[PDB]
């Protein structure tokens, strides 16, 4: 045991319920939903499309292939190495 | 309240104690402000100025 | 039902944003009667 | 029962709540004896 | 409206605490900057100056 | 279809972006409104 | 008092530390805005000024 | 338009967080430095200066 | 092939990098914009 | 008894907090001591 | 001595060094805070002014 | 160019950020500098001074 | 071979490191004539 | 020196790295305080201020 | 012997912290010399 | 020349960006203590001053 | 010299990189020091002063 | 030889080490450089 | 013998010790050689 050094008891030690000091209770039990204390409703439901407020559409569909509204080129081809645009030698390794 | 499913996405663990922390730490900035920008919350405080 | 990126379900998700709107909706109530308070002793609004 | 996001049960998550609403029902009692003190002390409010 | 797949490869608990903490923090700092560099902010908030 | 990096399938990645869609066009009409709030009582553009 | 499962859902050994931190960091903030925005708090620290 | 491929090395939940973060707090920044460093900034703001 | 460091394919890297180069062509853009109206409004330049 | 979140057992965390307390006390006397000696040498309260 | 058991929530490795951390960083801002609103402390280090 | 093996011990998704973050950073670092301690960089943003 | 530290092999290590040898070259072209504009219309070096 | 199981539940490569760190922080800060709060700390310094 | 949350023994935690001691001793000793010159050469104390 | 074996313990996607970091931050501080504590550095910026 | 033992507890890639961090911010911190409380450590960096 | 906690071999380290202490070698020979530069054109040492 | 934490055996432990040792040493030397040349050309302990 810790024998401490500023007298005894160092922590209380009875069992069960937490006799807390500031009387009780200490909580409020819920025996189902939430229940506002600000009233209801609290929730309102999704139930398919979201239901926009700020109309429609809310957003624009992409075929799995993007293209911009700058247009095109957006990339530049690039195939059997990198191109460079500050020439070369580009390495100068042992 | 039609948001209630961003807790499917975003962890509650993370987002509560940033709700929280960050509602609490933008009404301390605006006390700060007001505390600042202001005489009479200065007054306040300073009462008699004893 | 499917799996969730932070494994609470929909249910569970709409339980937990309840407790959040009426934190919200308790704050912001007493957040309106300090601004009254605010309003009647401070020189604000005058 | 089901297991939790934290692992806690819902019995275990209530009691630990004791002791957060204890401790904020503690400081709060300890906070406005430190108030009435300023008060008698301090020119604050007069 | 077009990047709606932005998701699919950053993490919602990520993106989503970032997008609302930072258009927080840029609502902050606009209303410090505005206030620091006006009188008529800082007079509103004085009032009478009683 | 495949599993992407976040898990988020497309449908479920859309169907969060109409989400900050409409939170973002909610914070800019009430920012709109902010604004015109602020121009009619303060000196700005005056 | 209605808030009790919290602790099911954010971690304690997460949300119990960020609380009471984020309470001694208020305490502390409060009194070094009362003492850098008052004149008796300073006077009495300084007591008799020898 | 030939880095694409960073995307393969760079986790997209990071670097593209981290890209348009930056760009916004540079763009804060450049407000900031001219709303400082010049007279008009400021005039603009205050307006008539009621 | 192989699995890359992040996951992502070639394919699916430069389909992601095509939303970069647009995003900043169009933050470009405006940006371009907001410079014309500075010049205009502000004395600068002039 | 059951597994913990933290691996500690009852009895374990228990023992562990007496040197919280018994470390708590021991900064209170001596911190005591430190205002004492305050007191009786600089100007406060004087 | 009844929050014996927050040890079994919150982790050692984490309570204690941010425990006895936050003990300390208050002590350190209370002295400066002092230092810094009278004079009798720096006059105590100041000694003779040599 | 003789480094190009850095990648093998240095990840990529770690390095190439913070390299173009602290490359940008220095940048910006160098206008606030020039921007603090010459006139003709504030004179500059000026212009007509209106 | 093995596998390296980073994943990447010497081959995808090195023709990574090109597009960085690469975007340093044209970064500092770019700051070049930056520097060259500078001294042109500011007072720098006159 | 009973506080010597506190390694079987803080970390070793925590509480040290913090213990060494932490005291050598207060000693700089120390420093730093009478270098900031005495005119004779300057002084030595200064020597005979060529 | 069973688990501990680190891994290290009671007794590999004691032998330990006797570094810690002789450390804070050592510190101790080294930092009441340099008060005792501090003393001795600043105005301190005087 | 000696400290070859350093790698072997320290984790060159750790150490490698912090000493590469550390050199640009030291560089930094440097001309930025030089740049504010004389005035022929501030002057050469200047220049003509026009 | 006694100490060497350390290392069996204290991952070498954390204490290596704090250790030659923390003496490389105490080295720049003592120099910021002594350049701030001083006249002729800025003296001798304007040197001519031309 | 074993598996080290980097993962590196000796070699792998004292090779990469080799370009640590070339790369110092090259940094300080451009900073005798610059300070050479600085010492011509400057007050300083003066 | 017994795993470390680490994984460090002892007799690696104080191999590298002796290289931090070797280090601390070395940056004493300079450092002590360093405020010889500061009191030699600065006012300092004049
Ligand atoms: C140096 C003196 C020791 C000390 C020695 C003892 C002794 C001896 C006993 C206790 C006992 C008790 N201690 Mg103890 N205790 C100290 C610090 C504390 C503090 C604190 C500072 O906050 C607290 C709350 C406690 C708590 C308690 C209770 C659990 C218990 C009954 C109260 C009592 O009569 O105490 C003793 C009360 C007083 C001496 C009166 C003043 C009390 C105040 C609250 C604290 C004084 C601290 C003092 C300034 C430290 C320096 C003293 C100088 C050395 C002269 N100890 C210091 C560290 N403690 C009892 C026990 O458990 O017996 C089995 C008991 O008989
Ligand atoms: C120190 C006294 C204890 C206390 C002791 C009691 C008692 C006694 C009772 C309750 C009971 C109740 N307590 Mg309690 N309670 C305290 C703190 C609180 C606080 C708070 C400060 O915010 C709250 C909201 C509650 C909540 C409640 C309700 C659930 C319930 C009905 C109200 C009541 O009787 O209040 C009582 C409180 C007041 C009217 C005002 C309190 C004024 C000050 C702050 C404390 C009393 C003076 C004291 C000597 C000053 C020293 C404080 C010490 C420095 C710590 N407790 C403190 C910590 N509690 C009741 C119950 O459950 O009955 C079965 C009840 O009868
Ligand atoms: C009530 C205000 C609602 C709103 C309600 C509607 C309605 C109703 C409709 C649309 C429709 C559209 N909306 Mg909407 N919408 C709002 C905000 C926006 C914003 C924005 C602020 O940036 C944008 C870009 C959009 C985008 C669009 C398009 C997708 C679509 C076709 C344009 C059109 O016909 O506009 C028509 C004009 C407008 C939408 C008004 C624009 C002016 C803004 C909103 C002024 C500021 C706020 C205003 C004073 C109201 C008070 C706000 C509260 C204080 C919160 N919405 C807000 C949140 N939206 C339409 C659609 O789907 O057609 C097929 C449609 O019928
Ligand atoms: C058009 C401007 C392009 C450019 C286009 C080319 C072309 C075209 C060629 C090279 C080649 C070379 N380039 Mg390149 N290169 C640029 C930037 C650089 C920079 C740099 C710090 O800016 C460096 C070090 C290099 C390096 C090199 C060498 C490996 C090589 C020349 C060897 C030689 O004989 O050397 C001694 C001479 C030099 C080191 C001079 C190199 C070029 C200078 C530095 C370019 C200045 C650009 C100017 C400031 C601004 C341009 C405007 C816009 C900002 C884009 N490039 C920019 C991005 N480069 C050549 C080669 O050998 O290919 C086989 C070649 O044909
Ligand atoms: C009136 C205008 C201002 C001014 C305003 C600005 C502003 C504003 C900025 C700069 C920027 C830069 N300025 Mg300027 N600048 C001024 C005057 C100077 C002076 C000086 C002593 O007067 C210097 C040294 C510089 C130099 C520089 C660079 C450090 C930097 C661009 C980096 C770059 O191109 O990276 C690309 C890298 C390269 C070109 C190097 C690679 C090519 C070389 C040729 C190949 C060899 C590499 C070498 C061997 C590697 C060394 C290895 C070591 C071990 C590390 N300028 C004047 C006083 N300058 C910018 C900046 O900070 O950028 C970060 C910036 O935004
Ligand atoms: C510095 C000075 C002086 C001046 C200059 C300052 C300066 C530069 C300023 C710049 C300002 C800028 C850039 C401002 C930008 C503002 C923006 C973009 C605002 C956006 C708001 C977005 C919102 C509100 C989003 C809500 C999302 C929500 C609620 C999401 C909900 C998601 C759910 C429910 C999950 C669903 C899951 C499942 C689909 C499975 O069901
Ligand atoms: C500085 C200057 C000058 C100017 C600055 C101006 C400026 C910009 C100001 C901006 C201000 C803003 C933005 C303010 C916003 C305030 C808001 C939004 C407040 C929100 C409060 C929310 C609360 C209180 C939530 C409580 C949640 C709770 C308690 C949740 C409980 C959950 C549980 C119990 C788990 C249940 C689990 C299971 C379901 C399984 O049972
Ligand atoms: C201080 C002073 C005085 C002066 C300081 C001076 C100074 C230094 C200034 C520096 C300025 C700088 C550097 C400015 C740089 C600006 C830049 C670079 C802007 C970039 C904008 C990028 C954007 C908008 C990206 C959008 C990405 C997007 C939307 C990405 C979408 C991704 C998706 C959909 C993923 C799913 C896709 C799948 C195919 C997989 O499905
Ligand atoms: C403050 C005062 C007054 C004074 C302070 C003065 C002072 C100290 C200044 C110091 C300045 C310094 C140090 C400046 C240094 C500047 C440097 C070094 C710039 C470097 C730029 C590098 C770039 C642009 C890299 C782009 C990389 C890129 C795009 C990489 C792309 C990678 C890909 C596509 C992955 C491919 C993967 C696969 C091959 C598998 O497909
Ligand atoms: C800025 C200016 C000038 C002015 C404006 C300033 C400003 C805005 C101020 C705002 C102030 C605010 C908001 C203050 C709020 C204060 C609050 C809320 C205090 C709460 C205190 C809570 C405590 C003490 C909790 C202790 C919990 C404890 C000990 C828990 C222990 C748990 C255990 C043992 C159970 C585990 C074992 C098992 C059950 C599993 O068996
Ligand atoms: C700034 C201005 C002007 C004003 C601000 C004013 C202001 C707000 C001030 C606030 C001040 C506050 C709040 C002060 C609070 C002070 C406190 C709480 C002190 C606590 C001290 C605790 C100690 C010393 C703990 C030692 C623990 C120890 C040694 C633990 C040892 C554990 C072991 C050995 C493991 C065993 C394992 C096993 C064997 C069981 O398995
Ligand atoms: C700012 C103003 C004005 C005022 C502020 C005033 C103010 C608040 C001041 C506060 C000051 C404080 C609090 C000072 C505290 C100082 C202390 C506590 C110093 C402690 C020093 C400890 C040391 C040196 C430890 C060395 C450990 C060592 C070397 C450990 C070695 C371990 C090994 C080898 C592993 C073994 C492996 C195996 C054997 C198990 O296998």
């Amino acid at each position: 045991e810790y024998k401490g050094h500023s007298g005894h008891p160092l922590i209380l030690k009875q069992e069960g319920e937490y006799k807390g000091y500031s009387g009780e209770p200490l909580i409020l039990k819920q025996e189902g939903e939430y229940k506002g204390y600000s009233g209801t409703p609290l929730i309102l439901e999704q139930k398919g499309e979201y239901q926009s407020f700020s109309g429609t559409p809310l957003i624009l569909k992409q075929e799995g292939e993007y293209r911009g509204f700058s247009g095109a080129p957006l990339i530049l081809k690039q195939d059997g190495e990198y191109k460079s645009f500050s020439g070369y030698p580009l390495l100068l390794n042992i | 309240m039609n948001q209630a499913r961003i807790w499917t996405v975003v962890k509650p663990t993370v987002g509560l104690p940033l709700l929280l922390g960050s509602v609490t730490v933008i009404a301390i900035l605006v006390h700060f402000a007001v505390l600042s920008h202001t005489t009479w919350f200065s007054k306040y405080w300073n009462g008699k100025a004893a | 039902a499917d799996k969730t990126l932070t494994g609470l379900t929909v249910e569970e998700s709409e339980e937990l944003h309840k407790h959040v709107i009426d934190g919200t909706r308790i704050f912001g109530a007493i957040a309106i009667v300090a601004h009254f308070l605010a309003y009647v002793y401070s020189p604000w609004l005058h």
